[PDB]
């Protein structure tokens, strides 16, 4: 009932855990960041145009 | 002899004593200039 | 073939400008594509054939040298090209033309070919001919003293001083 | 998922603690270090068509 | 090179002692401490000690260098050897250890200036005595002036320095005497006009009175703090002191007393404009209060930590503590998450809740022992240290950047004095006899033309057929147009990144804790430049035959191959490794 | 600058022993010294 | 022995190449002088060109801020530390726009910001040019005809030298950029912004920058402007140039030094008033510079004079405007980028140099810098021990490989223009593959008629590639250059640390012959090998 | 708003902080000994927020990047005396906060906080307790250097020198052939082959697993997938405050380089020491100190590897019964064994393809793949095969 017209979670290739992400420098964290945020916006978006 | 006399030199490294310093009195209102005398 | 071409690029129109650099840029790239190949396939066809080196096994042998690595280098084209027939002659150590071209030298005193078509002629080629100073270009000053005064030919008379 | 861990068990008392499995080694087909599912320290699955 | 509470000599004694001059007694000493132009240092009696001591080291230094070298008319490592004078590779290190030692000199020298005039705690007090109109214009433009944002805040500073010297007079030392001389002598401009443009209002400086009185301020510290959070909307709150202000009836009462005692010589709202800045630099009027701005950045600077006396401003002034807090979690994941996503479950919404209440908790209690701990493990080079960290609150300090910039150049001179040790030293010549007994040989005795460096892979990753052609031909022109340059950067930034992981990777390969981490920077790199390009090439295939063209040339490349899947290892090669060992290799940590 | 050393762009000019000494084209300081360097060597060698 | 010789004949082949390059110098600066003529006929005069005392900005106690009265005259006479103001008029119609925007200006950012753009705009250039006397003018007369005899009679005697000397020309005439009584002493402003007052306080130093001190007698201001809508990319031909009446230059320290005390040691009373007057007879001595001055001292406090003048003349706390618009890091890579340019520039002078100098070193540090920048694994810390401290026989082919994938990564830009009159023009950026990664042609310069066949715009970008593709190779020379040097040391003289070197040269040598030997049996197997086991053969022999 | 505050720091030629140790910010030396802002997450518990740099290799690269972005740092410095002059100039708040928005836009000061990008409600968990936007826009501190990073090239040189990558090569070198060794030996005692006898022993209690009725649902539920299956992660008892900074600062303490690390340790105790010193002698005393540090590290290193592999000679070298006499003892390395062990490797060995005579022997994949690859088409194919995640042929 509650997920009907909802689309996936995002799921990001290569997600880190905390543990890992603890050794990336800010700048690499920074990219991280801009990977996860990219690949997110596409699924969602794709979803949406999909819907 | 050459490992020798570098061990002997990092021992001198551990050998520092401190010289004594010397504290001034705190103040509020500024800070205390003491010479030598 | 200006007949076909020239309308493409308009020219009454007035020229691209875009459309004639990005086929300039291309075509550049096309050309430099195909030496980069051809240095590369060099090296193919000798590790191919090369029996000791295939006696150690390594797969580093196939990626150690490449196009980026290989001579003729790019950022070296001035220097070689640039240079006089004499000075050209010298760099690839042939000495005895060399020698000959500067007596002939002190004693009377857009073209379509590569700049060392002249001096490199298809019998220089031959593996057999390549001077030892000029065979490992990395070591050359060493290698230099290892061959003759004039020759290119190793001496038996310096290698046998330097050993006694 | 196991570990090669010494045990208090009678039964498994000749178990004894493995060292861990070596860094950058190059095994036999058959075998593995026997770190996890993906790597047992025996290669069930064959490796043609 | 410096960290916390260090000594940096500001004096050159090197000049003078080349020149022969030495000093014997104390006095002798003290007499070479002083400067005759004008300025005065005062020192602390244990950095004038430490001084002293250096200076005599100094000495025997220069003296047994001097008398060895007489003798022989440094002193070798040991298994060495001294090459001869007037041989060139010893020419060559001596030269470069009289440049290096002249870059530490000057180094530690202005270093120790930094500590001068950001008034660190053994240069207690810089005097103003000597100096004339030019340096004190100098002085005002190179410390007060450049460095303020605002212009107005110069003048309250000013008048606030004339009150807090005005009303704490007994305490101060003798040696401060001259200064009152400027306080007296101060010009202000008649009451409510040919000064009116030039100097400020008797009503500015008793209402800067009141403020030393009801506050308690001592200090260039606490004048710093109140005067920052004095004009804001929030006063009352922000600067209510820890012993409490003193009721405005008594305080207004004593500056009735003092504005009428003062008269028989010859809620009070925040003052108004004051005349623009230049007057107070360029006027002859106003030259003793520039005095007293002066005298009051140099000296009247203490420790004390201002943010006892005034605990609500520590939040302003300086970042708030992030264990301090000025809707449900649940319902700003659910505004991040959008509208296109399922709402949470409400079970995780309540469990969610349950840990944000949770981790509350464990802020509230681990705050004051935080910030304990936090001065007490700093207060024990050392894990800890840093060019500022002290537990005291300084308003001139120096930004860490002029200091780094310094310590970089120190340790680049350091590294050039340690070269010169095998020009100017050599190995026992049999030593080396011996050595060319093994010879180099190209195959094995000689490190491999690949190391890991950042251009080889760069160039490994720009090598690749679809990214050189992305690169020149694929990508809409870098110059030509806003696209193009934009495209442009963002495909370098990834294959930089991409290099960067591969380069660190290589370096720390022979670790595996490490090597697992930098593996997976390699896989988040080469996933980015996977999707750029990916996409860039569908652009390129799509965007609207001829023969040669680029579309042609670029269904000739064929299929991309990802830098995700690619197997290289440490050299920046593919493997020779099967690839269920390789895999294994490069698996995330657990 | 004055400084005691040949003025040249190649390194070529700079060139010397191990030892640090230079019997051939050295200046007639560099020279003695040299000289000396050496024949204190071999007086120690043919001593022993 | 040998290296000995090596190290002659480079020097000999420096002297050469040097004396080939000096006539494209007279004839580019002969062209420069030519087109800058023509275009000062139709340009903006910069009119009105004063030296003048510098007025004190302090009031007295009965004066009131608004006026700026004085300007002063003008003046006989610059002293070497000194500062002097230098106005001129130049009525370019963005001065003109604004001093009216100023006149008009209680303050917005936005006006605030307008202003500095419009300030950004122009801008002058200022510098000192000195006479000489016949007399100098005879001794370099006579030095300079002594040099090209040496390198006659070197020329002479050793042959291929004479050929190096038409390689030399050949080059020149092709990497060099195309172009279609006083002398120069100190730059004392590359960029002065426009002024709404027309002025610049300029302080000349002791030591123009070849490190050299600056000599006495006549020197004139010259004055150059510049505005970047006319002359964009800054030729240094197209600008307008006003020149100052003469006047005198000498260092008066040893005058006022003399004056004062009528010198090793000063007393410590007279320090402080000895300062105060210098700064009246117009010396700039900065605060800091009294302040360590003093902080040097004899048993009795005294300064030492000679420390004090080493601190007032010297870069340390004053610096010409020039020197202060470059940051730290140019001024270390600065000998480099000028040995480069003056490669592009076959002969320039010190003038040329000191007017490109801001631009060069900009374009270097923001385009170019990986080229430039000091780099750990390919420079080289000393010339002298380079060969032995640096650089080890097991580290030499991975720093080779290293300066080699350096080069092949990184990019060179270059431009040409048309010679047949449409102002086609083309830029190239080029890697080390010889590739271009972008190619752009710029219709801006030439005039709305067009009409250029597809013929042309070839050869343009033709030509575009070519001077592309010429400044990448001269930057690897001058990227991987010392380093590959010091190889030949460490090679040519390190033999015997080698496989190829003494006992073993014989091996090597073996070897290769029998390599050879091997290649010619597999191109007659069919380039299918023999055998490793040598099964393959007829005789045991 | 945050932003133009920054920007107001940004401007100022004092320390933001005013230099006073703040329990929120690591002055971190990577970073230039600057006011970095690293809070304690207590989602993640007890840790504190900020990067831990495990190797010297990070700290030279960063520190080079520094000397890189010099030239603009002080092209920044020169404009911000200007952008300063300017604010003295305006009179009124409002148009001076106007130009440092402007300013602040431009610079793009507010792009150097970066904020955690997961919709996932978990990561949205460990980021957002304690480290938020809300949060991290209100706490940020920028250094010069963070922003002239922004607008600049990129730098194709890591710090690190020729002689700093000799032994950057000599060190994987040493360790990997000890770890070879070790591993080689391990084989050798036959510990491996007894580990995997006796797997095969734990084998005999295990069950089978329960995968479940439905088993895609089964999977995917344990992995958390499907909708209401998210557990929380398991509570954490935070640490105390110095074992959380100790480990932040452990861990770039360990990475510091030689020279620097004795260069700060001797300036800092030449204030304190007994006989201190100025000028030359402190230069002299940094190189010894240096030098001998090398000298005893390598030292220590060879008897290391010597307790490691049992190497060395035991007892007397001129024992009556021959210099040979050695012990073996059951599982423990020897000098003896290390020897006998490389000598059955390669023996008269030649070349490593010296049995390939042998076809069964050739093909034998063990060492790897790459002496089967030949022709420079099949090595590509390989390449493409493995790429898409095919197996190798």
């Amino acid at each position: 009932n509650h997920v009907v017209g909802r689309a996936p979670e995002p799921v990001v290739p290569h997600e880190q855990p905390q543990e890992v992400l603890r050794h990336f420098s800010a700048e690499e964290r920074a990219m991280y960041e801009q990977h996860v945020k990219e690949q997110t916006s596409r699924q969602l978006g794709e979803w949406e145009r999909a819907m | 002899e050459v490992v020798e006399r570098d061990a002997a030199l990092m021992k001198k490294t551990l050998s520092s004593g401190r010289r004594l310093r010397h504290r001034v009195e705190s103040s509020r209102t500024h800070r205390n200039a003491g010479s030598l005398s | 073939d200006k007949a076909v071409w020239e309308s493409f690029y308009r020219k009454t129109g007035s020229l691209d400008l875009d459309k004639l650099a990005e086929s300039i840029k291309t075509a550049l790239w096309d050309a430099t594509r195909k030496i980069r190949s051809a240095k590369e396939a060099a090296l193919h066809r000798s590790l191919s054939h090369n029996t000791r080196m295939r006696a150690s096994a390594d797969l580093k042998h196939w990626y150690e040298e490449d196009a980026n690595t290989l001579r003729p280098l790019a950022f070296e084209a001035l220097k070689h090209e640039a240079a006089t027939p004499w000075m050209q002659l010298v760099q690839h150590g042939k000495k005895e033309e060399a020698a000959a071209l500067l007596k002939e030298f002190e004693q009377k005193g857009n073209r379509e070919q590569p700049p060392l078509a002249s001096t490199l002629k298809a019998e220089d080629s031959n593996p057999a001919t390549i001077p030892i100073g000029s065979v490992h270009p990395l070591f050359t000053p060493a290698l230099v003293q290892i061959e003759e005064a004039g020759g290119g030919s190793v001496s038996n008379e310096a290698v046998c001083r330097a050993q006694l | 998922q196991t570990a090669v861990n010494s045990s208090d068990n009678p039964m498994l008392s000749s178990v004894t603690t493995a060292a861990p499995a070596a860094d950058l080694s190059r095994t036999k087909p058959h075998e593995g270090t026997g770190t996890s599912e993906r790597d047992p320290y025996i290669r069930t699955l064959h490796n043609q068509r | 090179i410096t960290s916390r509470g260090q000594f940096n000599p500001i004096h050159n004694f090197s000049y003078a002692m080349e020149r022969g001059v030495r000093a014997r007694d104390v006095k002798a000493f003290e007499k070479l401490i002083t400067n005759p132009g004008p300025l005065r240092v005062a020192y602390t009696p244990d950095y004038l000690d430490w001084l002293h001591r250096c200076y005599k080291a100094k000495g025997t230094y220069m003296d047994a260098r001097a008398v060895a070298e007489k003798k022989f008319n440094g002193a070798p490592p040991p298994g060495m050897f001294l090459r001869p004078a007037h041989s060139f590779r010893r020419l060559a290190g001596e030269l470069k250890r009289r440049r290096a030692q002249s870059i530490l000199d000057e180094v530690a020298r202005a270093q120790g200036m930094l500590d001068l005039f950001e008034r660190q705690p053994h240069f207690p007090a810089i005097h103003i005595d000597r100096c004339s109109r030019f340096h004190l214009v100098e002085l005002f433009k190179e410390m007060v002036l450049e460095r303020s944002l605002d212009s107005n805040m110069i003048w309250e500073k000013a008048l606030l320095y004339r009150a807090i010297l005005s009303e704490r007079k007994p305490s101060y030392p003798t040696s401060f005497h001259y200064i009152f001389t400027a306080v007296e002598d101060t010009v202000f401009a008649p009451t409510i006009h040919p000064l009116a443009a030039k100097c400020p209002t008797l009503e500015a400086y008793y209402y800067y009175v009141y403020l030393v009185k009801k506050y308690y301020i001592d200090n260039a510290v606490e004048a710093h703090v109140v005067l920052r959070c004095h004009r804001e909307p929030n006063a009352a709150d922000l600067l209510f002191s820890n012993p409490p202000p003193k009721d405005d009836t008594e305080i207004m009462k004593a500056v009735e007393l003092l504005r009428n005692a003062d008269i028989q010589r010859g809620p009070p709202v925040l003052p108004g404009a004051y005349p623009p800045i230049d007057m107070l630099w360029r006027c002859e009027e106003n030259l003793p209060l520039l005095k007293v701005l002066l005298f009051g950045e140099f000296n009247l600077i203490v420790s004390e930590n201002p943010f006892v006396k005034f605990p609500s401003a520590h939040g302003f002034l300086t970042r708030p503590y992030s264990t301090d807090s000025s809707m449900s979690l649940a319902n700003v994941m659910a505004e991040k998450r959008g509208h296109l996503l399922p709402s949470l479950p409400r079970n995780t919404a309540t469990s969610i809740d349950a840990r944000a209440q949770d981790i509350r908790r464990l802020q509230q209690k681990h705050h004051r022992d935080d910030i304990v701990s936090f001065q007490k493990l700093l207060r024990t080079p050392s894990a800890f240290s840093s060019y500022s960290d002290w537990s005291y609150f300084n308003p001139r300090a120096v930004r860490a950047e002029e200091r780094d910039r310094l310590t970089r150049k120190a340790v680049e001179a350091l590294k050039l004095y340690d070269s010169a040790t095998n020009d100017i030293y050599r190995h026992s010549f049999e030593d080396v006899q011996a050595c060319h007994t093994q010879r180099v040989t190209e195959r094995d005795r000689t490190m491999p033309p690949y190391l890991p460096t950042l251009p080889h892979f760069v160039a490994i990753i720009k090598k690749d057929p679809h990214i050189s052609f992305l690169l020149h031909i694929g990508l809409p022109d870098r110059n030509s147009s806003e696209e193009g340059s934009a495209k442009h950067k963002e495909l370098e930034k990834r294959i930089y990144y991409l290099a960067r992981a591969l380069y660190h990777t290589a370096l720390e390969y022979h670790n595996e804790t490490v090597r697992r981490v930098n593996r997976q920077k390699v896989n988040v790199a080469a996933s980015l430049l996977d999707n750029f390009v990916e996409q860039e090439w569908t652009t390129i295939l799509r965007d609207k035959d001829t023969q040669n063209d680029k579309k042609q040339l670029a269904r000739r490349l064929g299929r991309y191959m990802l830098f995700a899947n690619r197997s290289l290892d440490d050299t920046g090669f593919p493997t020779d490794a099967r690839a269920d060992d390789y895999t294994r290799w490069m698996a995330p940590p657990s | 600058k004055e400084s005691l050393l040949p003025n040249s762009s190649s390194p070529f000019a700079y060139v010397e022993d191990y030892m640090g000494t230079n019997l051939v084209f050295g200046s007639p300081v560099h020279a003695k010294e040299s000289a000396a360097v050496w024949a204190t060597y071999f007086e120690r060698r043919y001593a022993s | 022995r040998s290296a000995a010789n090596l190290a002659r004949a480079e020097d000999l082949i420096h002297a050469v190449v040097t004396a080939a390059a000096q006539p494209f110098g007279e004839r580019r600066r002969a062209a420069t002088r030519d087109l800058h003529m023509e275009f000062q006929r139709l340009a903006v005069p910069v009119e009105r060109v004063i030296v003048a005392n510098p007025v004190s900005a302090l009031l007295e106690s009965g004066a009131d801020p608004d006026e700026k009265p004085v300007e002063g005259e003008k003046v006989n006479m610059w002293p070497l530390g000194a500062k002097r103001v230098v106005l001129y008029k130049w009525s370019a119609p963005n001065v003109e726009k604004l001093k009216a925007m100023e006149s008009d200006a209680s303050l917005t950012a936005k006006r605030l910001r307008e202003i500095q753009e419009l300030k950004r705009r122009g801008f002058l250039e200022v510098s000192l040019w000195r006479r000489v006397t016949a007399q100098e003018r005879k001794q370099r007369n006579e030095i300079v005809e002594a040099k090209k005899k040496q390198v006659e009679e070197v020329v002479r005697t050793v042959p291929s030298l004479a050929h190096l000397h038409q390689y030399a020309t050949s080059l020149y005439s092709r990497i060099e950029e195309r172009v279609a009584e006083w002398e120069f002493a100190v730059l004392l402003d590359d960029r002065v912004l426009l002024n709404k007052e027309e002025s610049v306080e300029l302080y000349l130093p002791y030591r123009d920058a070849n490190g050299e001190l600056l000599a006495q007698g006549e020197y004139r201001a010259l004055v150059r402007a510049f505005d970047l809508e006319a002359n964009p990319n800054l030729h240094p031909a197209y600008c307008s140039v006003g020149y100052s009446e003469s006047f005198q230059v000498f260092d008066a320290l040893p005058q006022l030094i003399a004056q004062f005390f009528r010198v090793t040691h000063i007393p410590a009373a007279d320090f402080t008033p000895f300062c105060a007057f210098l700064r009246d007879a117009g010396l700039d001595v900065p605060l800091r510079c009294e302040f360590e001055a003093g902080q040097a001292v004899t048993t009795d406090g005294d300064v030492y004079m000679d420390y004090f003048l080493q601190l007032l003349r010297g870069e340390a706390f004053h610096q010409s405007h020039a020197q202060a618009g470059l940051t730290e890091a140019q001024r270390a890579i600065e000998p480099l980028c000028r040995a480069h340019w003056v490669v592009h520039h076959p002969g320039a002078d010190e003038s040329e140099w000191a007017t490109a100098r801001r631009s060069v070193l900009d374009h270097a540090m923001q385009h170019e810098r990986e080229w430039w920048f000091p780099n750990e694994m390919l420079d080289v810390k000393d010339v002298v021990t380079g060969s032995t401290n640096g650089l080890t026989p097991q580290m030499y082919p991975a720093a080779v490989r290293y300066g080699v994938e350096l080069c092949t990564v990184l990019t060179a830009e270059g431009k040409f223009v048309d010679e047949r009159g449409s102002g086609l023009s083309a830029r190239c950026v080029v890697n080390g593959t010889g590739a271009a990664e972008s190619v752009v042609f710029d219709t801006a310069n030439c005039n709305g008629t067009n009409t250029t066949s597809v013929e042309d715009a070839l050869r343009v970008a033709h030509g575009a590639l070519r001077s592309a593709q010429d400044r990448h190779n001269t930057l690897a020379a001058f990227r991987l250059g010392p380093l590959s040097k010091q190889s030949q040391v460490l090679l040519f003289c390190g033999v015997n640390a080698y496989e190829f070197g003494g006992k073993y040269a014989r091996t090597y040598a073996y070897a290769f012959e029998k390599a050879k030997k091997e290649l010619e049996a597999t191109a007659a197997s069919g380039f299918m090998a023999p055998s490793l086991s040598h099964e393959d053969t007829e005789r045991l022999s | 708003d945050w932003a133009s505050h920054m920007q107001r720091e940004l401007f100022g030629e004092v320390d933001p902080l005013g230099g006073q140790a703040h329990k929120d910010y690591y002055r971190d030396v990577t970073r230039g000994y600057s006011p970095q802002y690293a809070p304690r997450n207590f989602a993640n518990g007890g840790a504190v927020a900020y990067p831990h740099i495990q190797s010297p290799y990070e700290y030279e690269e960063a520190a080079h990047r520094r000397v890189w972005l010099d030239h603009d740092v002080d092209r920044m410095r020169e404009e911000f005396t200007q952008h300063r002059a300017s604010l003295r100039s305006l009179a009124s708040a409002q148009e001076r906060e106007e130009l440092l928005r402007s300013r602040a836009a431009e610079y793009q000061v507010a792009n150097t906080v970066h904020e955690s990008e997961s919709v996932h409600p978990i990561q949205q968990l460990y980021n957002s307790g304690g480290t938020s936007r809300s949060a991290l826009k209100q706490q940020a501190v920028a250094d010069r250097y963070s922003i002239a990073e922004q607008h600049s090239p990129l730098p194709l040189t890591t710090g690190v020198d020729r002689d700093a990558l000799d032994e950057a090569q000599r060190t994987k070198d040493r360790i990997l052939n000890d770890s070879f060794t070790a591993e080689n030996l391990l084989i050798t005692h036959g510990l491996r082959e007894k580990e995997k006898h006796d797997f095969t022993i734990l084998q005999r209690t295990v069950r089978i697993p329960f995968q479940g009725y439905d088993m895609d649902r089964f999977l995917a539920q344990q992995k958390g997938t499907p909708y209401g299956a998210q557990q929380l992660p398991p509570n954490v008892v935070p640490s105390s405050m110095e074992e959380a900074q100790r480990t932040l600062r452990g861990s770039s303490a360990t990475a510091t380089p030689l020279v620097d690390a004795v260069a700060q340790k001797v300036y800092a105790r030449n204030t304190v020491v007994d006989r201190p010193a100025i000028g030359e002698q402190l230069t002299e005393q940094i190189i010894n100190i240096m030098r001998a540090s090398r000298t005893t590290a390598e030292q220590q290193r060879e008897e290391e590897r010597a307790q490691r592999f049992g190497l060395g000679r035991q007892g007397a070298l001129v024992q009556d019964g021959g210099p040979d006499q050695r012990t073996l003892k059951k599982h423990t390395n020897d000098e003896r064994i290390v020897d006998a062990m490389l000598f059955q490797q390669n023996a008269y060995r030649k070349t490593p393809t010296d049995e390939h005579w042998n076809p069964y022997i050739r093909r034998s994949t063990e060492n790897g793949v790459g002496h089967l690859l030949q022709n420079k088409f099949d090595i590509m194919r390989r390449e493409d095969r493995l790429s898409k995640g095919e197996q190798d042929l």
